[PDB]
């Protein structure tokens, strides 16, 4: 076969990533899937004269006994020369994904450029050099892999939509999703028809998109108030005028006048009764003049809320939520992995694009579970954040 | 014996071009014999007015030497050699462990053809032109090829025998099985036979234990660190005050006894590096502390996989967490400290959390399995926190140890304002130029008290009036501030800080039965 040539951006050179450490198992199982892959040549052992390096780790994807390879090539596809979305499945009413990245296993790489996906499989305790490895074909993880791969891949996707675009289907990296806005049980068979439809060309639970929203922010609704309860009213509207600058809180103010008990109750005045009530008409809808733009990075914020519940927005301006959820319930690290998936997944349907998140975790913390309970094929962008969410009761 | 392995400069890159050193006759005399021999073995080979680099040589005393510093100043960069540490308590401990040399294995790989011409060197007209065809001595790129191709060879030899350990370190091989003398031997030979099929000669002085490797002494059934000496001086300058201290850290990671607060008070509005110091006092005995505890060398045993990894914790001063991995009581596999200060506002609880952290890494690391730990706190106390605190933690299975001090939880902020309890409505504020800090407060009970201060800061005053809150109120209070500095700072629940307010607040919410803290915008 021939190969398509792949570049760097002019002016770039391979990645050059530490490996983070893993179990003795996790290197056993990643030392098996290697040398057979190996033995069939995807990838083949290389030398000391190739610099480059890319994390590599081993999952278990649940309901099976088999360890899956993942690469962490998220800094190859940063500087591989810039390669050149449908709405509708965030409107259809179940949607379903699948994993098309062994199609890729069956085209060549570019020669120059293989030694670019160079990984390495750690030896515990460093007493071994650690097994290196190079891809001879197309590698899973690498944006270049769908990019070079997408002249066959629509290719072999016309018997199914050329005069078929009533269903929906979009490709990510890895990644399949097709929407179809069709009966529950009437879902499964039109997929299970696709998963024949591919497979006729070598590589042998829903969601639920028009279901979502970006929630409205709710102020409490009380038959008598507090001294606190104002001052927490108030606090959570100061707030959320920052969004809706239309929002008033002079009246209630006035109500925190004088200085009473804390747990005292104080009549709520006509003119506060108003202004809240006209307060609580401004936040029945989303903040006007927020859409998504492509030239910005969609950003993400998950705030641990006690009892196995986690709460998220997604964001480019802050205070300019796209879109706002909760997951919920084990522990808080299984959570939060889960959690980060389900928002991925959601942001790659929306906009397809994967957001980069902030999460509520020790780093090392993170770094050493994460791979517990991933069972995705891709790998989002994230940070650490260390700063108390101050506003936790009020977001 | 061994496929070449292609190698380049840098990205346009020229060769070395540095004229030759003229040397002496003593001297060129020297390197023509040397040369000799290793043309008429390979390693080298004339070449004429035809290459145009030259590297000069040196003759060494009579041994060559090629300075090649300028060739591997533009040769490609090669993946890295030492990729780890590692560390001695992770080794496992065999039965038997032979040692084989390779050493004139070293010019026994051969170079590239296409880079060769790079290695190009002149010897002087006695009263010649060569290039290497052979990893040379002093290039860039020769240990990692040396290594590579050394495990490309072991590789198969490994394979029909994984139950030996190889470590290749130099010009040596550490093979150790936990076969009997009998097997072992027999089955070294194999090696050297293996070996010696390459071209790798082994020869039939035997280096023995202890083993100097990295700072290490590797003994039979034990490691010890090498001797760690301070410099003895009469006179300190800021400069070595600084590599001092550096030092000191470096060794309180194993040696948990270490100070270096008094020595670095010395550190204290230094104008310059060459700038003398006289020693306090207290720096003095500091230091002398520091000799003392250095001299005893630490020291721990190896792996016994067949055992159970335990990690035990404990709360030595503040901030500061010592650890001992074992496997049998006392029989420490190593030991450490953990001390890190994440951030300003903190307490016991997190902290414990990420030495425990700190410990899982290192051990997965290490031995690549996580260890059984036993914490200085109760079921009780890890629980509460856990489920209040603000980020996602995981804690592993671990044993409770009442061995004190305790990790405890010192209090924990009301969720509600309390009903009958006082309300305190607190606040502050001051003059730029200098404070006119009056902090103070009303209650809804008509209580009121105003306090002026000195030399403090604005915020500083907003902590204040919560101290006068705290400080004058029954066991049960509801604070009001406006202040999110002060918010902020106590909602975090920290049990101390390097404030001196924050910490008498810190005592003074410990003393509180009740504590309701309110935050109110500044209107
Ligand atoms: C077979 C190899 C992997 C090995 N395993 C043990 C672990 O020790 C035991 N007991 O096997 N030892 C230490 C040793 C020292 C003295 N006598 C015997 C062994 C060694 S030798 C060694 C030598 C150096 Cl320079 C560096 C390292 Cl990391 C190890």
């Amino acid at each position: 076969i021939e190969t398509v040539p792949v570049k760097l951006k002019p002016g770039m050179d391979g990645p050059k990533v530490k490996q983070w450490p893993l179990t003795e198992e996790k290197i056993k199982a990643l030392v098996e899937i290697c040398t057979e892959m190996e033995k069939e040549g995807k990838i083949s052992k290389i030398g000391p004269e190739n610099p480059y390096n890319t994390p590599v780790f081993a999952i278990k994807k649940k309901d099976s006994t088999k360890w899956r390879k993942l690469v962490d090539f998220r800094e190859l596809n940063k500087r591989t020369q810039d390669f050149w979305h449908p709405a509708g499945l965030k409107k259809k009413k179940s949607v379903t994904v699948l994993d098309v990245g062994d199609a890729y296993f069956s085209v060549p790489l570019d020669e120059d450029f293989r030694k670019y996906t160079a990984f390495t499989i750690p030896s515990i305790n460093n007493e071994t050099p650690g097994i290196r490895y190079q891809y001879n074909v197309l590698p899973q993880g690498w944006k270049g892999s769908p990019a070079i791969f997408q002249s066959s891949m629509t290719k072999i996707l016309e018997p199914f939509r050329k005069q078929n675009p009533d269903i929906v289907i979009y490709q990510y990296m890895d990644d399949l999703y097709v929407g179809s806005d069709l009966e529950i049980g009437q879902h499964r068979t039109k997929i299970e028809e696709l998963r024949q439809h591919l497979l006729r060309w070598g590589l042998t639970y829903e969601l639920h998109p028009d279901k979502w929203t970006v929630q409205p922010i709710v102020l409490p609704e009380k038959d008598s108030w507090t001294v606190n309860d104002i001052q927490k009213l108030v606090g959570k509207l100061n707030w959320a005028s920052q969004i809706y600058p239309g929002i008033k809180v002079r009246q209630l103010c006035k109500l925190l006048r004088g200085t009473k008990a804390l747990t005292e109750v104080i009549p709520l005045t006509e003119e506060a009764e108003l202004e809240l009530a006209e307060n609580r008409e401004i936040l029945k809808e989303p903040v006007h003049g927020v859409y998504y733009d492509p030239s910005k990075d969609l950003i993400a914020e998950i705030q641990k809320q006690g009892q196995g519940q986690w709460t998220y927005q997604i964001y480019q301006e802050p205070f300019k939520n796209l879109k706002t959820g909760k997951y919920a319930r084990t522990n808080d690290v299984k959570q939060l992995t889960e959690a980060v998936q389900k928002i991925t997944t959601e942001s790659i349907v929306i906009w397809g694009k994967t957001p980069k998140f902030k999460l509520p975790i020790q780093k090392e913390t993170w770094e050493t579970w994460w791979t517990e309970y991933w069972q995705a094929t891709w790998i989002p962008e994230w940070e650490f954040v260390n700063t108390p969410p101050l506003v936790k009761l009020w977001y | 014996p061994i496929e070449t392995v292609p190698v380049k400069l840098k990205p346009g890159m020229d060769g070395p071009k540095v004229k030759q050193w003229p040397l002496t006759e003593e001297k060129i005399k020297a390197l023509v014999e040397i040369c000799t021999e290793m043309e008429k073995e390979g390693k080298i080979s004339k070449i004429g007015p035809e290459n145009p680099y030259n590297t000069p040589v040196f003759a060494i005393k009579w041994r060559k030497l090629v300075d090649f510093r300028e060739l591997n100043k533009r040769t490609q960069d090669f993946w890295e050699v030492q990729l780890g540490i590692p560390h001695p308590a992770g080794l496992k401990k065999k039965k038997s462990v032979t040692v084989l040399d390779v050493g004139d294995a070293y010019f026994s790989v051969p170079l590239d053809e296409d880079f060769r011409k790079y290695t190009a060197f002149t010897i002087p007209s006695i009263n010649i032109r060569y290039q290497y065809n052979v990893l040379p001595q002093g290039w860039k790129g020769s240990p990692a090829i040396f290594q590579s191709s050394m495990t490309k060879i072991l590789e198969p030899f490994r394979k029909q025998n994984p139950d030996i350990v190889i470590y290749q370190y130099m010009d040596d091989l550490y093979v150790g099985s936990d076969l009997e003398i009998g097997q072992h031997r027999t089955k070294i030979e194999e090696l050297r036979q293996h070996l010696l099929r390459w071209g790798l000669t082994t020869p039939d002085h035997q280096k023995e234990p202890p083993f100097l490797w990295m700072g290490y002494e590797l003994h039979p059934d034990k490691w010890t660190v090498q001797p760690i000496v301070l410099p003895e001086k009469d006179s300190w300058t800021v400069n070595d005050i600084q590599k001092l201290v550096g030092k000191l850290n470096w060794a309180s990671q194993i040696y948990p006894g270490i100070k270096v607060r008094q020595l670095c008070k010395l550190l204290r509005g230094t104008k310059a590096l060459t700038e003398v110091i006289p020693l306090t006092e207290e720096a003095e005995l500091e230091l002398a502390e520091n000799r003392e505890i250095l001299k005893e060398p630490v020291h721990g045993v190896y792996y016994d996989p067949s055992k159970d990894l335990i990690a035990e914790i404990q709360k030595q001063g503040q901030g500061q967490w010592t650890y001992q991995i074992y496997q049998e009581p006392f029989k420490n596999l190593k030991t450490g400290k953990y001390a890190r200060m994440r951030g300003a506002h903190t307490n016991d609880v997190k902290q414990l959390t990420e030495a425990v952290q700190k410990i899982t890494t290192e051990s997965i690391v290490i031995w690549g399995k996580t260890p059984k730990f036993k914490l200085p706190i109760q079921k009780e106390t890890w629980e509460t926190w856990w489920t209040e605190y603000w980020q996602a933690t995981w804690i592993p299975e671990w044993e409770f140890v009442n061995t004190p001090p305790l990790v405890k939880l010192w209090y924990q902020l009301e969720k509600e304002p309390i009903v009958g309890a006082e309300t305190f409505y607190v606040d502050g504020a001051a003059n730029r130029e200098t404070k006119l800090g009056k902090a103070g407060y009303v209650t809804n009970r008509g209580r009121q008290k105003v306090v002026t201060l000195t030399d403090t800061t604005n915020q500083k005053t907003e902590l204040q009036a919560i101290y006068l809150a705290l400080q004058d109120s029954g066991l049960e209070v509801n604070i009001v501030t406006d202040s999110q500095y002060a918010l902020g700072i106590i909602q975090a629940q920290p049990d101390q800080s390097e404030s001196e307010l924050v910490n008498q607040i810190i005592e003074q919410l410990i003393k509180k039965e009740k504590v309701y803290l309110a935050w109110v915008p500044a209107h």
